[PDB]
């Protein structure tokens, strides 16, 4: 059955107000000689966990200012600099002034992905959808979650090692809910999440299929560290009463890339493992390779993420690069700062996630991957 | 009033590029996968890959890997949704009927398909 | 030691090429990167470009398409072409020597990194004057 | 009993503000002078009568209109004055 | 400008206009009816045989201006200082920094 649940929560986005606090200790029972059908493919709470996140966001989102007088013609210079690729876009615009009949000169470092030339550029989502400033004091970490089902209803933990995620469990246990699940928002790569018991685990609705996404489990996780070296100090401008607009205003120097580093002695070996977890499913012979992404939006072919408060793109194409047969450098991944964000792959309600001040790291742990197939390969 | 349009047919010399469109409309075109099939003359059909509507993400084989772009647009309002196929290098193996269906469910079942661009080289 | 000795015209009229060449003692000129500086009386020195092998080359953007530079390694010799000279170029010039570096601050492998050059030893000096 | 009808009067005042007009426009710069009262030394600004232009039923025209502000709801930018409020919040 | 100090004293000359990223200066010094000459070049590295009394601020601060200290200053350093500056938000400056004459009163 299906069935609505509430936190268990121990500023945030993801608000622990409207719904009740955690047990002290939670209560597992180890159900002997029950041998349950799991399908997490038609898991229901899948859907109430994306439904309920969403909507945390728009709760989040929903008290902050709307950043309608954005959308002008912006007089965009290069940003001082001695440079191959301009990322930074030092744009100048008149902005409504609280006074609804004066107007002031302003200036903003927005980013190369944020305007759309039409020197006069624009922000990209003018076209599409209206904007909403993400409130400053709100964080963007993720906090961990339990969902816990109400009176009359029960949850069932598969406590077995190496679980396929369909079919028998043949060790059930009930909790009265669950772990953090810590709801991470990230592409290409799963960050802070469960690293597995025995080996890596390898998991998709149906193996034949290429349509339908790989769920990859690893066995120790893969530390991965970021950094936006720039300064990006933020700066206020008040677009009407009580109405205030966050802006880089300037940079502390040495402008330079965005980059989260992968330590190339544990990702391969990694790989390793799930080349051999993969090649357990399509025979002990075949070669297997990884590759760059097929194509698509800015979100899928680079690994997206937020990190400190800033959305990062991180290209990865020397990660997923390698061919596999049977028989303390790092790897660097240049990410790309956005700040004009479409979550949720909906389009109408765009978001303006505010500069950080100061230099930002992540230290955080791939977990998991999510893969898909080539498709064709006959023979 | 599920409808695949297909653009006219075209021809192109070795060695330049061509384009296929797939206008699509009258449903969720987000919810259904895409999936570009070409069929040679008198043999039987080909794939050439699908492609997803929410996040255009591409899938081709090893054949056709480094020589088709498959790229989606997006109306305003989402009412249409303009799906193109692009080849790169084409050559004389190329020529085909290019068909664009839709992948209703997970069990590959096409049930609506594009008239058929005829590209000749 | 290096020794570093320039000769020239000493008096050029308005749009008459000026051949300014320096002799380098003690070292080869295909071992060093080699510079000109321009100093006008009274004011800051100004570097208008310097010169090597396999074409690496940077001249001022203001002194573009006037001033070149061309070496001789059979004669160990430097020779600087500076054409459609005014009253401003009248200055004391010095033929000087450059020792490359790298001030890293990044990645590296994203070229976040510049070359800077410095005058490890100097000329003599040589007030070249033009006079219409 | 006290914190829970703080809340809820704090919330009726709310859901009464919420269905009432938004005086957005009404952030403007105002001309004020004084209102005829001959000279009453002290307490003569109590009340200001401030010209401002107003927008219309149509967004493209405007109106020039007069008001009397109290000294309290006003603040000097001569005569140049502005609602106290246009800095740090917004009124219904 | 014009700077003077006394023997035996520290000199500060500020040259050029302030930093905006990993600088790179390179203090020269001009010697009056002489050529010019190295004395510091990367904020801080000496190069052989020049005396080690001079230092630099180092430029990995940002928005302050190159200032070259000269402690227990001599009758030698009465001169002219040039400083040739290397900025990585900045396109290459191919003339040099305004001078700064540091005069002995001896
Ligand atoms: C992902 O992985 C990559 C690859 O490992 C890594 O990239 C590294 O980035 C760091 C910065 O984060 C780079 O560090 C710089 O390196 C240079 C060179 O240092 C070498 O050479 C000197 C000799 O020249 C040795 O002494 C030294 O030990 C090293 O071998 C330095 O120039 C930099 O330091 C200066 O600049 C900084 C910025 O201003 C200052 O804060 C610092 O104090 C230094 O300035 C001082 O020294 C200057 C000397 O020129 C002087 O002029 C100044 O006045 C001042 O006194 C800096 O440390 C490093 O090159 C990259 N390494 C590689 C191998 O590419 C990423 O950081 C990593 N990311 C993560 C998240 O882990
Ligand atoms: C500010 O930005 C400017 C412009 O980008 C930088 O100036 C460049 O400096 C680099 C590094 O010295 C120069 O690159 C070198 O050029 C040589 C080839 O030059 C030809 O091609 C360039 C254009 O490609 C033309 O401008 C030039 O006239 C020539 O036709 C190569 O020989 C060099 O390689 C050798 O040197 C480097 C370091 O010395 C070594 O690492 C290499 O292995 C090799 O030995 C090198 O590629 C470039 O030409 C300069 N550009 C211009 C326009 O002058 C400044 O450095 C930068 N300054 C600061 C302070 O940030
Ligand atoms: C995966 O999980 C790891 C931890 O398990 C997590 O690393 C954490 O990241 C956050 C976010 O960057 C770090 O918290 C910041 O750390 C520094 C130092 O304290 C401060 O600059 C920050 O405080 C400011 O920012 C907050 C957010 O707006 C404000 O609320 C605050 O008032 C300050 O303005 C902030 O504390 C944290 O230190 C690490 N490490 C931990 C918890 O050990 C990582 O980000 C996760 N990965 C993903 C992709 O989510
Ligand atoms: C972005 O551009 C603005 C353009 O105004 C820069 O602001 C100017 O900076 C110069 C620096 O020498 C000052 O002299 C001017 O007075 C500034 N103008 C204004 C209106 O503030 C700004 O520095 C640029 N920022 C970056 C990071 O490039
Ligand atoms: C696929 O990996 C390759 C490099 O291995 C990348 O292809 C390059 O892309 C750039 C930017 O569009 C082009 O200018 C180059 O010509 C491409 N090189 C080659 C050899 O094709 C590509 O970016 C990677 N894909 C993704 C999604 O990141
Ligand atoms: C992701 O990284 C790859 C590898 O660096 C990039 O592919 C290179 O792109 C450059 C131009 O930017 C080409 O000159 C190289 O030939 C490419 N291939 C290599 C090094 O194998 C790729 O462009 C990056 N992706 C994006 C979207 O920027
Ligand atoms: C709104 O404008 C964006 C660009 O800001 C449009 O996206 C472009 O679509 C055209 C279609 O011919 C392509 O040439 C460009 O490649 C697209 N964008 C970019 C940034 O490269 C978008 O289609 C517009 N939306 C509408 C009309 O609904
Ligand atoms: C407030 O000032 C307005 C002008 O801004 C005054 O309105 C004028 O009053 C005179 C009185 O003789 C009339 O003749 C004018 O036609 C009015 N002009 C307008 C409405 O534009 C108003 O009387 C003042 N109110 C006071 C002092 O209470
Ligand atoms: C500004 O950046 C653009 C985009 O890279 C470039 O084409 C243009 O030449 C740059 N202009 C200047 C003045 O640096
Ligand atoms: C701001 O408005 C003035 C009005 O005269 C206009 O000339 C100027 O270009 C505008 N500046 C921008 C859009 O940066
Ligand atoms: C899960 O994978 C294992 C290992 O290949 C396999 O034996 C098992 O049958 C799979 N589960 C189901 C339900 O098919
Ligand atoms: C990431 O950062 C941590 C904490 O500073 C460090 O111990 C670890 O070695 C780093 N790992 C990398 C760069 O792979
Ligand atoms: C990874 O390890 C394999 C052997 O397991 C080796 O063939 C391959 O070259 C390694 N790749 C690296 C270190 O990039
Ligand atoms: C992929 O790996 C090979 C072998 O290490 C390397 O030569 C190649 O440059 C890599 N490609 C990318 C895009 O990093
Ligand atoms: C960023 O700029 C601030 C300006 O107050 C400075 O204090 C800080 O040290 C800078 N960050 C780094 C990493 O130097
Ligand atoms: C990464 O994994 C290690 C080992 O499981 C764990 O102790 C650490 O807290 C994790 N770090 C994160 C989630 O940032
Ligand atoms: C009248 O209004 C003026 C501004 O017009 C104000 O400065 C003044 O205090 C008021 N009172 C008198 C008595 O003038
Ligand atoms: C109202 O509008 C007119 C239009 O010409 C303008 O001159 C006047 O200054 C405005 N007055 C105020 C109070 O805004």
């Amino acid at each position: 059955a299906e069935t609505t649940l509430f936190c268990a929560s121990d500023h945030n986005v993801w608000a622990t107000h409207a719904c009740v606090p955690t047990d002290p200790n939670p209560q597992e029972i180890h159900l002997e000689n029950v041998t349950e059908e799991f399908n997490m493919w038609k898991n229901n709470m899948v859907e109430q966990m994306h439904t309920d996140i969403i909507s945390l966001w728009d709760q989040s989102l929903k008290p902050c200012v709307k950043l309608t007088p954005l959308c002008v013609t912006l007089q965009c210079t290069n940003v001082t600099n001695n440079i191959m690729r301009g990322e930074l876009k030092n744009c100048s615009f008149n902005m409504t002034t609280e006074l609804r009949d004066k107007k002031q000169k302003v200036y903003s470092l927005f980013y190369r992905l944020d305007v759309v030339q039409i020197k006069e550029y624009r922000l990209i989502n003018c076209n599409t959808s209206a904007i909403t400033q993400a409130c400053p004091k709100v964080s963007f970490e993720p906090i961990p979650i339990h969902y816990c089902a109400p009176a009359g209803f029960a949850i069932l933990k598969c406590k077995d090692k190496k679980f396929n995620g369909t079919g028998p469990c043949p060790s059930v246990s009930t909790v009265q809910c669950t772990h953090g699940i810590k709801p991470v928002v990230s592409t290409q790569l799963l960050l802070n999440g469960s690293l597995a018991e025995e080996e890596v685990m390898i998991r998709s609705e149906n193996i034949t299929n290429n349509a339908k996404n790989i769920l990859v489990q690893f066995n120790t996780p893969v530390q991965i560290n970021c950094t936006r070296p720039n300064n990006n100090t933020r700066k206020s401008i008040r677009i009407g009463p009580g109405q205030a607009f966050y802006a880089t205003g300037d940079i502390i120097g040495d402008i330079r890339q965005a980059h989260c580093n992968v330590s190339k002695a544990t990702w391969n070996e990694t790989l390793g493992k799930v080349v051999k977890q993969l090649r357990k499913h399509f025979g002990n012979n075949t070669i297997i390779r990884f590759a760059n992404s097929s194509g698509g939006d800015l979100e899928v072919t680079t690994h997206s993420f937020n990190c400190g408060g800033e959305f990062f793109y991180c290209n990865t194409s020397g990660l997923f690069n390698s061919t596999w047969i049977s028989n303390n450098d790092s790897i660097t991944l240049p990410c790309r700062i956005k700040q004009i964000i479409n979550m949720w792959q909906r389009i109408g309600q765009a978001m303006y996630a505010p500069p950080i001040q100061g230099v930002i790291r992540c230290v955080s742990n791939i977990t998991g991957l999510i893969l898909t197939r080539d498709g064709g390969s006959t023979n | 009033q599920v409808q695949l349009l297909q653009s006219g047919a075209a021809v192109t010399k070795p060695g330049a590029s061509v384009r296929v469109s797939c206008e699509a409309s009258g449903y969720n075109i987000r919810d259904y996968f895409i999936h570009w099939w070409r069929q040679a003359p008198g043999q039987g059909l080909q794939w050439v890959g699908w492609i997803n509507p929410k996040t255009g993400q591409p899938n081709n084989p090893r054949q056709f890997q480094g020589r088709v772009s498959l790229t989606r647009h997006a109306s305003w309002d989402f009412d249409t949704y303009s799906f193109y196929m692009d080849l790169k290098a084409l050559r004389s193996d190329d020529t085909a009927v290019y068909f664009c269906a839709r992948q209703r469910s997970d069990y590959w079942d096409f049930d609506v398909w594009g008239s058929g661009t005829q590209v000749t080289v | 030691q290096v020794h570093l000795q320039e000769s020239g015209p000493g008096l050029v009229k308005p749009s008459e090429t000026l051949s300014l060449t320096c002799n380098v003692s003690g070292t080869l000129v295909r071992d060093n990167y080699w510079s000109w500086i321009r100093q006008p009386l009274g004011k800051q020195p100004e570097w208008i470009g310097y010169v090597h092998d396999s074409g690496d080359t940077n001249y001022n953007p203001s002194l573009k398409s006037r001033v070149h530079l061309s070496l001789d390694k059979s004669k160990n010799l430097v020779s600087l072409r500076l054409t459609g000279v005014t009253a401003a170029d009248s200055a004391i010039y010095y033929c000087a020597t450059t020792k490359h570096g790298r001030r890293i601050y990044g990645v590296v492998a994203f070229k976040e990194w510049f070359t800077y050059f410095y005058m490890d030893v100097w000329g003599k000096g040589t007030s070249v004057t033009v006079s219409s | 009993m006290v914190e829970q009808m703080h809340t809820d009067i704090i919330s009726l005042w709310d859901q009464s503000l919420k269905p009432c007009v938004k005086l957005t426009p009404l952030c403007v710069t105002l001309q004020c002078t004084n209102v005829t009262n001959n000279i009453t030394d002290d307490m003569r600004g109590e009340l200001k009568n401030c010209s401002f232009n107003m927008t219309t039923e149509l967004r493209d025209k405007k109106q020039k209109v007069y008001s009397l502000f109290y000294r309290l709801d006003v603040v000097q930018i001569n005569k140049e004055y502005r609602l106290i409020n246009c800095n740090t919040s917004a009124i219904t | 400008t014009f700077v003077s100090v006394a023997p035996g004293q520290t000199a500060r000359i500020t040259c050029g206009e302030e930093s905006l990223g990993s600088r790179s200066v390179i203090w020269y010094q001009q010697r009056p009816g002489q050529a010019p000459s190295l004395i510091i070049y990367n904020n801080n590295d000496r190069p052989s045989g020049i005396p080690d009394r001079f230092s630099g601020s180092p430029g990995s601060t940002f928005g302050t201006t190159a200032t070259l200290t000269i402690t227990s200053v001599e009758a030698g350093d009465e001169a002219d200082y040039y400083c040739h500056i290397w900025d990585s938000r900045r396109p290459t400056n191919w003339v040099f920094g305004e001078g700064t004459t540091l005069i002995v009163l001896s």
